[PDB]
């Protein structure tokens, strides 16, 4: 956020002013069943990317490969 | 005198001031002026510091 | 008297020039190295020839040596040689670092078998070997930071992530925060 | 373009933006790091980015460009010179087309005319 | 406006036993009468500003 | 993300076209060398320009300042 | 996000020093045309203008003028073409302004 | 931060290229020398004050 | 199908030039010894990159090399004001947590960048321009409304500000045009015909003597007698030039409680 | 420029100061050796060795001074 | 101003559930045809286009590639040089850019 | 300080040395003021050339594929 | 400017004064060591060690001076 | 300025004078320790202690000058 | 003005001369103590107190000098 | 934007003393 152009006074996420806070997940089963941390490995490239390989199969046949 | 002549940058929020696009729609076309580059800030008499 | 040379003045009339010579001649402070002279200066003897910084032959020869492999080629050969390298993304380019940094571990496997009898003597050896590693790793504690390796800049740096725009902005640009302190809209 | 040897440090600082860089004067201390002998006139050291240029020439004359120029005193002069002319070109263009960005400009915070006050 | 009013420096007493140079120097100082000039802002003491030459030792946090 | 096709295809395209611009660039410089000072200052000039000859001076015609091909 | 983290890691830095002839960060055009302007010539002033226009190109790191997207006369592959065709600085400054 | 465990002071030279022009094998040559001078400053201080 | 090599490889002809910047005998001797056995040494690391293998940068002893960052006075204090001066030391000392934090971008330059407008907003602009050169402006209202509707508002604000900037840059370039095409008093009535047949070399040191006494051997045969005679002649001319002198002007910065004018500073204190 | 050169050669002359002190220290050392020998001549070989050793340490300063001398004169 | 502040231009309905905050529905949301239906719908368009829309295609593609140029003077040059002397307005009607 | 090499060249620092006194040295800096405005204007008169010459148009629908770089995870 | 450099290179020469005094102090120490040895040769090894120890302290000043010298010569 | 600095650095060189006398006094100190040890070696450790104790009071003067030297060089 | 200040700082350097003689007088003092001690160690305490006592008076003059030093430098 | 930033219209001279910053 600093590199993106937003200077930061203070530190942390315990916002003293008029902002919503997000405390850490309470380490008790009640909240551990409702919530779970975001796994970054589940954010993926859309498989529509693989449909661009259709161009390769067509060019190969056009060139007689 | 130095702290009287010690200002901060950027002034106040422009978006909280009257817009020119709104005055046009209200019936008043604002006139554009130029910057006054000839005035020099000076401190008042000591009694006012 | 005034001596003439290849470098001439910039005055049309001869009076303006003569005035310039008398002007410059009136400011000359002679400093002689011989005793019994009205203008004698053991120390602080001013030179009478001005020095000029110029690129020497060793300067111009090395710059021309950087272009040696190009003088034998045409522009089309230069492009096909150094610019249009056939794409081949099958190489393990990062093997160069795996071999280098992986050597610390292989070297440790050999060094941990030192026949030094005294235990505290090998403490000094490993402390010295750790000093070699920490010049790159930096922080000895785990989950704290990252090592520092300066790598060569080539056209294949970040070749497989050139398509991503946010990776470019994160690496290249340090945006300047404004008074309205917000990330760009 | 700067038409002098000296420039006011504040005239190249931003008024409405965070100041993360300065435009410093030439680092004369780097001139005493050259171990070899050289002739330099004091009349050329203050102008922007030129001292680093002359030092680079002195280092490229004493040494070359291969295995002898690659010493810290000579590479820092080449880097300072390449970097000084890049920043000064950017600050110069920003001074030409964005003079309202810098401190000292009357357009950074325009002073209103008296007719705008309603008196 | 609130920031500008806040920079008009307030008045800070010269008497200071917390800085040992003044604890010694102020024993030889002569308190002279400050004749009123008709104002309400006569800086007969030092000023409560971190950059004042007689208050730079004071920590403003 | 920007297309990886564009980045790699455009890198080849630009270089392949620079080779063809180099050849055209040579024929233009050659044809302009055989042109009179009057033509190289009136052709591609603004209509409102009145040509006035300059004193003839010796200015070499070097293609590449560096001894390159 | 929460992903797999390593205890020890190494971070590479592909530094663009501009003073190393071993890698592609060496600006051959700038050094050659600069050293060329040092010698007395009839084009001594013209070479200076070419260099000042080359610096105004590096100043424009836009999506259409940058090494990341491998744009011509801005990436490391095409640094040698400047030695042959330094006239294209104007073509670029207009191109970046068009897009 | 090279001496801190799990540092969060990312803007304090953590994400920057930090090289030096001192003697390498830092913890073997430079850092010990800094403690050698530290031992001198405290031994000289004890002798003078005592 | 061999791997591609960069231009730097043909300069050195090897991938293993052991280039160490530290100029100590221990380091350079080991480098010369390592530079010779690089072909049959398993502990060899490349410093010249290639298509098939990356490479390391310049070495500083056992560590790596990077130039000292360009001097920057911007810094942030922690415990006490350090008054950092980047020109006081040759090498920049490391930042200690309790002393100082340096500015960002140890190795950074100032550039100008531009955000890339969204693809759908770009397509609306391509359709308007295309429908403009074909059907005219008066028949492009629907295409113009598609721009105001599809392009996000931040994009329209960028498009609005671009026109205001280039209007500013246009006037700045035309003001420079005026000052450039202004005919000074010393060139009134002069045209290209009054120009001399001289080139850049005719104004250099070999043809045009600089304004210094020791640029050449012009004044090397001057004796002290000729100097005393010249001092008498210049003083005679001063009997005609010293008759006039500019009058002293009033001081605009007399009041210290007034914003002073940035008048040109005196040559000497 | 020329001044510092004059100062260089001057310091080079000061190098003859330890040379003078070495002469006195030498006569002193051998003076004790002569006396010390008369006190216990049975071990002349021992005293003789210690005597020459001291002289070696005396010329050590000599070579150091001359060493430093030529350095500042050429470095 | 609140950091988690957003201005939305289309209606949204938020869930009134404990411990969770999200958008559960969009007012007046119509479900179009399924992916399998649009697929079959597109196959019919691509099939007719494959059988009956391939003759005289090379000419139209040249016109389309010419009209993607920046300036009009280059478009005219592209048509006269690549499209066998085609007219600007006559080709714009074939492509459907004329009103 | 833009147009560095141009200014340094007009001052003559490529072939000679500046006067060692501030009075004449500072007048020489202000002397190139007219020439910089001229050389700056000359550089803003270049005619245009097709942008589709050494650079494909990135706004072409052909590049809407948003294709990635396939890699081998050695 | 130039004058400060001159006095600096000169002060560097002043370091040869301890080098001179250290020589005389060495001659005196070994002089007493010889006489001290003849008085009681039964402890030659003890005296010999302490003798060299003192000399080591003499060179301390020598190293202190030359150290301070090069510093002032460059600082 | 530099001229006043020139005489300051000049004074800084004068600090090497106690460094010189400290060497001679050191040689004299260990000289007496040797002869004194020979006459009564039964109390070696006692003499040894007082020997190093004196060498400390020597450096007391030495460091003092170096302090005075650096101070006036910058104050 | 500039001359007198250069002399004031110069005199401030002269104060380091007693610092040198104090070192020699110190080493000589403890050199004699070791001899005086080896002669009659039964009365060590008396010798010792007188030893350190004299040293006090010695550096007393040394401190006294620094006083005059700073005096002329500032008075 | 630095929080302790001030624009002054009259000249000030800052002392270059260790551990202190003031006019
Ligand atoms: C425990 C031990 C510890 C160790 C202790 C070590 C202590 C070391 C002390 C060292 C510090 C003091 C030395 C100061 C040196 C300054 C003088 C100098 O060097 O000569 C320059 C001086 C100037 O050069 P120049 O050739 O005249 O320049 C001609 C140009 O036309 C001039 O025109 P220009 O346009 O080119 O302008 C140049 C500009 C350049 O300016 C500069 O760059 C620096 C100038 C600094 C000047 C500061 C002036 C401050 C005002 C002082 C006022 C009082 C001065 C007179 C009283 C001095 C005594 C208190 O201005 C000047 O040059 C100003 C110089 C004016 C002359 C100053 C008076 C000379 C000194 C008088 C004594 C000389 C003889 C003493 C006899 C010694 C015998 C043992 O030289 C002379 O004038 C002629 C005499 C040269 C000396 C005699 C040579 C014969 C051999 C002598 C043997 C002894 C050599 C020295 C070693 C001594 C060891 C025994
Ligand atoms: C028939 C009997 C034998 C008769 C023959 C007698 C003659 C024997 C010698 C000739 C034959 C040698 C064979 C290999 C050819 C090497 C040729 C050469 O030029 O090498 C110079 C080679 C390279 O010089 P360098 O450029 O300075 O690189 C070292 C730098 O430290 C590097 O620093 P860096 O920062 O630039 O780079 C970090 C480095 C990592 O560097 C380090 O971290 C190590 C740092 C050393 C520890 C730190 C403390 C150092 C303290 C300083 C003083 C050390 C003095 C050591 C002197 C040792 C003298 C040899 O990582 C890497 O760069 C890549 C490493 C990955 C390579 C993987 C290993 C490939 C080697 C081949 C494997 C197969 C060999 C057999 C396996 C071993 C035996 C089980 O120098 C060394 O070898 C250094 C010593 C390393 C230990 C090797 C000991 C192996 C002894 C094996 C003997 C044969 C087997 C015995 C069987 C007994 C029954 C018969
Ligand atoms: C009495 C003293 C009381 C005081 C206590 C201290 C209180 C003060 C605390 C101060 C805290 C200091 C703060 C440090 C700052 C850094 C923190 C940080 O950044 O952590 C991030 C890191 C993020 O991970 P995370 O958020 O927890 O989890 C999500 C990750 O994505 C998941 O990461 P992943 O994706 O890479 O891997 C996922 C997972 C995927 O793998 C699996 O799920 C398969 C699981 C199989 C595990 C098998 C392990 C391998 C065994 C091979 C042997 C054969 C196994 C055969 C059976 C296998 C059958 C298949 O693999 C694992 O993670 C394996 C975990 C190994 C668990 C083994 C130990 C069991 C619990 C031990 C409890 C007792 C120790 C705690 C202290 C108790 C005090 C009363 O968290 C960690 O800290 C990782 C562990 C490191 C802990 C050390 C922290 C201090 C650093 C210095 C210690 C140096 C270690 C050596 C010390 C000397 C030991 C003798
Ligand atoms: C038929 C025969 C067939 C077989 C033939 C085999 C022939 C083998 C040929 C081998 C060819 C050379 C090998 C090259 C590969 C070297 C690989 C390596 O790791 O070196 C890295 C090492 C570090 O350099 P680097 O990493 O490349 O970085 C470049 C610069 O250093 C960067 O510049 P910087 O300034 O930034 O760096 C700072 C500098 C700092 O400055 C320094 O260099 C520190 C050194 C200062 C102390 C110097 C005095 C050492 C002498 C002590 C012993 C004296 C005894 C006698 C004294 C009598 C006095 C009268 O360097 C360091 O930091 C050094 C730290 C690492 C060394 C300290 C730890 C050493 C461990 C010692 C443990 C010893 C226990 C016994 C173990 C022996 C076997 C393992 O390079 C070397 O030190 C080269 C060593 C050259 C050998 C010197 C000869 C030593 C003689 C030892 C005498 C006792 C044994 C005598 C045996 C006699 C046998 C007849
Ligand atoms: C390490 C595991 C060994 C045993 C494993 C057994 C299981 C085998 C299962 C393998 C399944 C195959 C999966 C594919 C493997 C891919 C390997 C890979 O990615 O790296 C290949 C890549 C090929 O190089 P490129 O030319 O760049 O790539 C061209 C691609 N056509 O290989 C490398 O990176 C080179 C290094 C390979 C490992 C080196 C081994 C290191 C050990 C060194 C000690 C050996 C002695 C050395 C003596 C030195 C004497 C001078």
């Amino acid at each position: 956020t600093l590199r993106a152009g937003k200077n930061i006074e203070g530190s942390g996420q315990v916002h003293f002013g008029y902002h919503d806070q997000k405390w850490g997940m309470p380490a008790i089963p009640m909240f551990q069943l409702m919530y779970y941390e975001l796994p970054g490995n589940s954010i993926v490239v859309n498989p529509c990317r693989n449909q661009n390989y259709r161009l390769y199969f067509e060019m190969r046949k056009k060139l007689g490969i | 005198r130095m702290r009287y002549l010690t200002e901060d940058p950027a002034g106040d929020d422009p978006l909280q001031k009257t817009k020119d696009e709104h005055l046009v729609d209200l019936g008043f076309i604002p006139k554009v002026f130029g910057a006054n580059v000839e005035v020099r800030k000076r401190a008042p008499h000591d009694k006012y510091l | 008297p005034v001596k003439e040379g290849q470098a001439k003045l910039w005055f049309s009339t001869k009076e303006e020039a003569d005035a310039y010579d008398d002007k410059m001649i009136s400011n000359i402070e002679l400093k002689s190295q011989d005793y019994e002279d009205e203008n004698f200066s053991p120390v602080f003897n001013r030179k009478t020839q001005e020095y000029f910084l110029e690129p020497s032959e060793k300067f111009k020869s090395d710059f021309a040596e950087l272009l040696r492999p190009l003088r034998s080629l045409s522009f089309n050969q230069v492009v096909d040689r150094y610019v249009l390298i056939p794409p081949n993304h099958t190489f393990y380019r990062n093997w160069t670092y795996e071999k280098f940094l992986g050597g610390f571990g292989l070297s440790y496997l050999i060094l941990r078998e030192l026949p030094l009898r005294n235990f505290y003597a090998r403490v000094f050896v490993m402390y010295a070997f750790a000093a070699k590693v920490l010049d790159h790793l930096g922080n000895p504690f785990p989950f704290s930071g990252h090592g520092q390796i300066v790598a060569a800049a080539d056209r294949w740096n970040h070749w497989d992530v050139r398509c991503y725009d946010n990776v470019m902005k994160a690496l290249k640009y340090i945006r300047i925060p404004t008074v309205q302190n917000n990330i760009p809209e | 373009t700067i038409f002098a040897e000296t420039w006011e440090a504040s005239e190249y600082q931003y008024r409405n933006k965070a100041n993360l860089k300065t435009l410093p004067v030439n680092h004369l201390g780097k001139l005493a790091e050259l171990k070899f002998d050289f002739v330099e006139y004091k009349a050329h050291q203050l102008i922007a980015c030129h001292l680093y240029e002359r030092m680079t020439i002195h280092c490229m004359n004493q040494y070359g460009l291969f295995k002898d120029f690659y010493r810290p005193e000579c590479l820092d002069a080449q880097y300072y010179f390449k970097t000084c002319v890049e920043l000064n070109a950017a600050y110069g263009i920003q001074k030409k087309f964005f003079p309202e960005h810098f401190v000292g400009s009357p357009y950074a915070r325009p002073v209103p005319q008296f007719q705008q006050l309603g008196l | 406006a609130t920031r500008w009013y806040g920079r008009q420096p307030g008045h800070l007493l010269r008497a200071d036993t917390y800085w040992i140079p003044n604890l010694v120097s102020q024993r030889f100082a002569k308190h002279q009468p400050a004749h009123w000039d008709g104002t309400q802002n006569m800086p007969i003491f030092r000023l409560a500003d971190p950059k004042h030459k007689d208050s730079y030792m004071v920590q403003f946090r | 993300r920007t297309s990886a096709h564009y980045i790699e295809i455009n890198a080849i395209y630009g270089a392949e076209m620079m080779k063809r611009y180099h050849k055209v660039w040579e024929n233009i410089i050659e044809e302009r060398s055989k042109a009179t000072d009057q033509e190289k200052k009136t052709r591609y000039a603004h209509p409102s320009y009145q040509y006035s000859p300059l004193p003839v001076v010796s200015i070499p015609n070097v293609l590449n300042p560096l001894n390159l091909q | 996000t929460s992903e797999s983290v390593l205890a020890y890691d190494y971070k590479l830095w592909y530094l663009w020093s501009g003073v190393s002839n071993l890698d592609e960060s060496f600006d051959m055009f700038f050094n050659q045309y600069w050293a060329l302007s040092l010698s007395t010539s009839v084009f001594q002033l013209f070479y200076a203008v070419i260099l000042d226009r080359y610096l105004s190109v590096l100043f424009q790191n836009t999506p259409y003028t940058n090494d990341w997207f491998r744009m011509m006369l801005h990436s490391k592959e095409t640094a040698l073409i400047w030695l042959y065709h330094p006239e294209l600085s104007w073509h670029i400054n207009g191109l970046n302004q068009f897009f | 931060n090279s001496a801190l465990i799990g540092s969060e002071n990312q803007s304090d030279s953590m994400n920057e290229l930090n090289t030096n022009f001192s003697m390498t094998y830092y913890i073997l040559t430079v850092l010990p020398g800094k403690f050698i001078y530290w031992i001198y400053e405290i031994l000289h201080t004890f002798f003078v004050v005592c | 199908k061999a791997p591609g090599q960069i231009y730097a490889y043909d300069i050195h002809n090897t991938h293993y030039p052991y280039v160490n910047i530290k100029q100590d005998s221990q380091t350079q001797l080991l480098a010369s010894f390592r530079r010779s056995i690089a072909s049959i040494n398993p502990f060899s690391y490349r410093q010249v990159p290639s298509q098939d293998r990356a490479a390391f940068g310049l070495r500083w002893g056992n560590a790596w090399y990077a130039p000292n960052p360009y001097p920057n006075g911007i810094h942030f204090d922690r415990v006490f004001p350090t008054h950092y001066d980047p020109l006081a030391e040759t090498n920049r000392t490391k930042a200690n947590l309790q002393l100082i934090k340096y500015a960002p971008g140890n190795y950074s330059t100032l550039v100008v960048t531009s955000e890339k407008l969204p693809r759908p907003c770009i397509r609306t602009i391509q359709n308007y321009r295309r429908c403009q050169m074909v059907n005219g402006t008066e028949k492009c209202n629907s295409e113009a409304q598609d721009i105001l509707a599809i392009c996000p508002n931040w994009a329209l604000d960028h498009m609005k500000e671009k026109v205001r900037f280039y209007t500013k840059a246009l006037a700045i370039n035309n003001q420079t045009y005026i000052r450039a095409m202004q005919v000074e008093e010393y060139n009134q009535g002069r045209t290209v015909a009054d120009v001399a047949p001289k080139t850049w070399i005719h104004g250099t040191r070999q043809h045009l003597r600089p304004d210094t006494m020791w640029a050449d051997d012009r004044y090397t045969n001057i004796t002290q007698t000729e100097i005393n005679e010249a001092i008498k002649r210049v003083e005679a001319r001063k009997a005609r030039e010293h008759e006039k002198k500019p009058v002293e002007q009033a001081n605009v910065n007399a009041n210290t409680g007034e914003q002073p004018v940035r008048v040109e500073k005196s040559l000497y204190p | 420029m020329l001044l510092v050169k004059a100062v260089k050669v001057l310091v080079m002359g000061g190098c003859m100061l330890p040379i003078a002190f070495g002469a006195l220290g030498t006569g002193v050392l051998f003076a004790g050796f002569n006396v010390a020998l008369s006190r216990n001549p049975e071990e002349t070989e021992s005293l003789f060795n210690n005597t020459l050793m001291g002289f070696a340490l005396i010329e050590t300063f000599i070579f150091m001074s001359i060493g430093l001398g030529f350095f500042v004169l050429f470095a | 101003m609140q950091n988690t502040t957003n201005i939305v231009h289309v209606p949204v309905h938020m869930g009134h559930t404990h411990y969770f905050d999200y958008i559960d529905s969009f007012p007046k949301l119509k479900e179009g045809p399924t992916l399998e239906e649009n697929h079959i719908t597109n196959q019919k368009i691509l099939r007719e286009q494959l059988i009956s829309g391939q003759q005289g295609l090379e000419q139209n593609l040249c016109l389309r590639n010419c009209f993607k140029l920046s300036q009009k003077r280059y478009i005219e040059f592209c048509l006269d040089r690549k499209c066998g002397g085609a007219d600007f307005q006559r080709a714009a009607t074939i492509l459907g850019y004329t009103k | 300080m833009d147009n560095y090499f141009t200014a340094i060249t007009l001052l003559g620092l490529r072939d000679q040395n500046l006067p060692p006194f501030k009075d004449a040295r500072l007048q020489r800096y202000k002397s190139i003021k007219k020439m910089i405005d001229l050389i700056e204007t000359t550089t803003k008169l270049a005619p245009p050339m097709p942008v589709e010459l050494f650079m494909l148009n990135p706004t072409d629908p052909e590049w809407d594929d948003d294709m990635t770089y396939p890699t081998i995870t050695h």
